[PDB]
């Protein structure tokens, strides 16, 4: 594996700093790196392919270095080494593509292509080399035991979820007591909502709450908390639990009194915010709880006043809210997020190729169902995956 | 005391030079350096070409 | 151009790596590079400027070069160099802002000013270096014809379009049926609403489709796909598609029934998701299609009954509605996205020099305007332009 | 303060360019810079931590150095180096974090603990090198006297405030007229209502304005521009300006006439926008002017003059809005943003360590209270606290 990175920024930083112009000693230090290479792979035969719509392409080597020696680098060099990099670039490409389809329970987190079974090779290990690519600098860490890390702007921790529940209801489904929400990617948002608005309740107040568990913890979140959830602020027409009739919902939305949001962390309360609506920190949870009450108003102009009548119908209904958005974050275990491309550079790979599902990811490497089952295999083969892609990427966009 | 190994050498790089990115010491390290990478300074007019 | 690039990975890399104290051997492979450049400038003559409110300055070059003699850089050193680069910077600075305001038709892709027209020329090419700043990776590899790629957050690929279609209406605007919508940037919204709510409808389902065509293709995307458009979720006044008069909407949201979101490239579905709310991936398009439905509910509490009776007047308007979102993509052709600072830098620019609206750009360099008739001349000289802007932003921002 | 910046691109470009099998000619102009180091170090006995919850270790050194002859990487090289990287890891670590804390008021920009007080000393300076960190390249410009400037995605520029001015109100609060807004991060939404839909209005239109002064000017800003705030287009009941009472807002949606934007700079219009919906750039402005109208139909249909009759009760509320998103920017100052995770950082040490109130930041890093008295001294710690978590990031995540 490390070593399939170097084989990239070799290229990259090859491609790249190669260029009509520039003096041999800006790249003396790379272009040794560079014939290390050539040298370690020249005879040995590869094979790669076979499976859906992936062509089976063999490979042969034979090259020489590159001696010539000359202050300047004259036109004339450079096509002769980018017609030497073309068959490498093309290569690769049906490298990364052929362990980018493979899966593995018995463990994925380890090389499974016949191509990739022969690099971790030990006569290869010759090659390393520039590890600054935040992904390899992740893999390493982690093969050899301690604490990873990575960033997200807008990560995707929750799983798809829309629904309610209903608290207090009954057949006309003409006085209802609930919540009803939205989790998706790295945004909550929850209403929670009292046709009676609180008539008859301690305080005239109706407690709601709103707990979601992450699957991985996340630390160092920066997060947006407003009052009020849009999405649940107008009439709706509304399946019942059972699925057998429909409800009418008509909200007019009041300000969610006493609110409290919990980060917790195995049960433990490690942020708490009361009230506090903008930009609050979050620093490390696996868990965050939303609780906020609907407070019938003590004084009511007349208008006010005819929405919310001592006796049904209850035709308006008392609606508090709260929306919660995680901007960014830290995880120790990849994730999708808004500026990634990884998880659409394997979907995409394995679209194109027609590949078969396999045993360990969801059809179509579905983000909800893999996030709502995120088992370790998952995230072995999901980390081993994500890190080929962001090597592509660097050459291959 | 920097014997160990009397210095291995086989032609071709600079084998002062070497010497230079070696052992520490700052004395003895200035010397590497100005001798070194110490040429001659191309100049050109003096009065006349 | 590509000359263009190195003055700069020079002066950063420089600026950067040169001040009082490292050891010379992490420059030795640097200082070089640097001075080869000063040679081959020195004696040279430069105009930049000489349009609008762009002053015209002249530039003579005649300086040292480097004391390569010194081990550890003392103090002395650095303001004797420094000085020496602030007269690159400020200049630099003049030549990017010179060429980034120049357009023309026919060959609008090349270099245009009396400041760059020279660089290309061919004694400077002795200059090239470390070509890893995502955008020059990209120039070359198109002047060699190439997969490039860029790569975006919340892209700029929808026009701002916001309007409706009305497929039943009448004078008295009080049983239409039809789609409104709002198509911008990343986003699209779109509601599908039946006044009648496919009372006489067969098998009491109305159907709706939504199609977008992308000027240009969207690959890899990771996009957010919501049921429900709360953008047209409240009730509204509207002008009518004459404009002679207004009418009034006033939704009551139903689940959309039978979602069903096609990507298509060049007319063949590529991505295909049916009822798939959350994060789904759509490889390769350039037009997105989504189809919903609102179907009349078959069974409803009296409450729900009450909203649609069999016979006008209809008070409450049936609506269902889909939210999809691009979070990021990769596009072969430059756009503007929700992170870079390129159309921001060119318009901002253009506007504090007072540059007259020349033959390519559209007034302001509207984005708008520029997305919806996206010709290769404008596309050519967007690059050109962001490129220089890229290039400027390694030293001034 | 420069110091601390090397002794981490070094153990990154180290830790990274390090590893089993490269060859040596890949890291020289790496070894040596390093050693360098070593040596400056052994001898100095160093001191941390003593405030809060944060313990108190004391560092001793005499290491060794670093065989500069093998050829190829052997394994039994790098761990005989890791094991001598995990000291100044786990050292940084408690050197960063023990200057995270302190807080002076004037000169409190500079170094506080007796860990780098004696950092900046002269005889350590032996060892700056490749500052390509976007924070530390803009650290130094600064100390010397420059342009700055930092890049930004969804910045968090305004403090949250939430809130409505009744421009005409009375008891019953039945006939209001007035706007209602939220800026919060990036984000503004505005909505200016008149309960009479402009009956009485001179031209039957009612202005509206809503005007937003930047705490820090932004330049280069690229804004998503609506028309309609989603936020205020549904039914409310809000408590009135005195708390005494509570009132009803029942919105109906018009479109915004004559929307007019500026964006000013001390006074002074330096972009403006009539109209234009979509994608819009304002190159640099200290304030954000919004006006819009609301303009009473002059043709309606039967259910929309319905809506508006020429006598109270007005039921039914004409509200007009818009929704303004500065997508990217770029500021002189440090400020928080959707992507950045510094504010994070800092605030997550201090709460981890129980770090007691200081004298310069609000309780809690409190972003709102930060940005709403933004002043020199607290801008001069947040650049200096930002900076030291950037370092800090390079390494540990
Ligand atoms: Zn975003």
């Amino acid at each position: 594996m490390d070593v399939l990175y170097s084989l990239s920024k070799t290229l990259k930083d090859a491609r790249d700093k190669i260029v009509e112009g520039t003096l041999y000693s800006n790249v003396s230090d790379l272009i040794q790196q560079f014939n290390q290479m050539i040298i370690t792979m020249n005879g040995n035969e590869f094979q790669t392919g076979g499976i859906g719509n992936l062509p089976i392409r063999n490979w042969n080597f034979d090259f020489g270095l590159l001696g010539t020696t000359l202050l300047n680098l004259d036109a004339n060099y450079v096509e002769t080494a980018r017609n030497t990099i073309d068959y490498f670039v093309d290569f690769v490409d049906n490298v990364c593509m052929d362990e980018m389809v493979r899966e593995s329970q018995r463990n994925g987190i380890a090389p499974q292509s016949d191509s990739l079974r022969k690099l971790s090779g030990l006569k290869f290990k010759r090659i390393n080399f520039d590890n600054s690519s935040e992904y390899i600098e992740n893999w390493n860490l982690q093969n050899r035991r301690q604490r990873t890390g990575f960033t997200f702007h807008k990560p995707n921790i929750f799983p798809y979820s829309a629904s309610f529940t209903l608290n207090r209801s009954q057949p006309a489904h003409d006085n209802l007591m609930g919540t009803m929400w939205l989790n998706a990617g790295s945004e909550i948002q929850v209403a929670g909502f009292d046709y009676s608005c609180a008539i008859n309740a301690p305080a005239n107040t109706q407690q709601f709450e709103h707990i979601v568990q992450l699957r991985r913890v996340l630390t160092t979140a920066t997060i947006t908390l407003l009052p009020d959830a849009e999405r649940f602020s107008f009439p709706r027409v509304i399946n019942s639990a059972d699925g057998a009739t429909t409800w009418y919902f008509n909200p007019v939305i009041l300000r969610p009194n006493n609110v409290e949001v919990e980060f917790l962390l195995n049960g433990q309360i490690i942020n708490t915010y009361q009230a506090r609506f903008g930009t609050i920190i979050a620093r490390n949870f696996d868990t965050i709880r939303l609780s906020f009450q609907l407070m019938r108003p003590p004084n009511m102009t007349p208008a006010v006043a005819a929405l919310f009548p001592n006796a049904q119908p209850f035709e308006h209904h008392a609606t508090v809210g709260l929306t919660l958005r995680i901007e960014s974050a830290v995880c120790e275990s990849v994730l999708a997020d808004a500026s990634e491309t990884m998880l659409a550079n394997v979907t995409s790979v394995r679209q194109e190729y027609a590949i078969p599902v396999g045993p360990v990811f969801p059809p179509g490497m579905n983000w909800t169902d893999l996030i709502t089952n995120y088992s370790p295999s998952r995230e072995d083969n999901l980390q081993r995956v994500f890190t080929v892609a962001s090597i592509r990427s660097m050459l291959v966009k | 005391g920097m014997q160990r190994m009397h210095y291995r050498n086989g032609d071709p790089q600079t084998p002062f030079q070497i010497a230079e990115q070696q052992i520490q010491n700052f004395q003895v390290a200035n010397w590497l350096h100005f001798v070194n990478n110490n040429q001659f300074r191309q100049v050109v007019i003096d009065g006349v070409l």
